[PDB]
């Protein structure tokens, strides 16, 4: 999730996840991409 | 410049620092020293907490 400026992401390893991190990181995110 | 030790104040070299800020509309970094004082208990009195 990316709002406000501000980039945080949640995890959860074996219910609610929770939050991890947050950048304060304010560049324009539009699209997606991953890579293995 | 040629600096010599035994040059008069006006040509002694000076090392000069210019230090300057920025602010746009990104989430700002760099703030100034806070302050932080003692913790006091079973009184009623006035609190800050960040």
């Amino acid at each position: 999730k990316n709002i406000d400026g501000y980039f945080k992401i949640y995890s959860k390893h074996t219910s609610a996840l929770e939050p991890l991190v947050d950048l304060p990181i304010g560049i324009n995110i539009t699209r997606f991409q991953t890579l293995l | 410049y040629g600096f010599r030790p035994t040059y008069g104040v006006g040509h002694q070299p000076y090392r000069v620092v210019v230090l300057s800020f920025e602010l746009l509309h990104a989430p700002a970094t760099v703030c100034g020293p806070k302050k932080s004082t003692n913790l006091v208990k079973n009184k009623c009195v006035n609190f800050n907490f960040n």
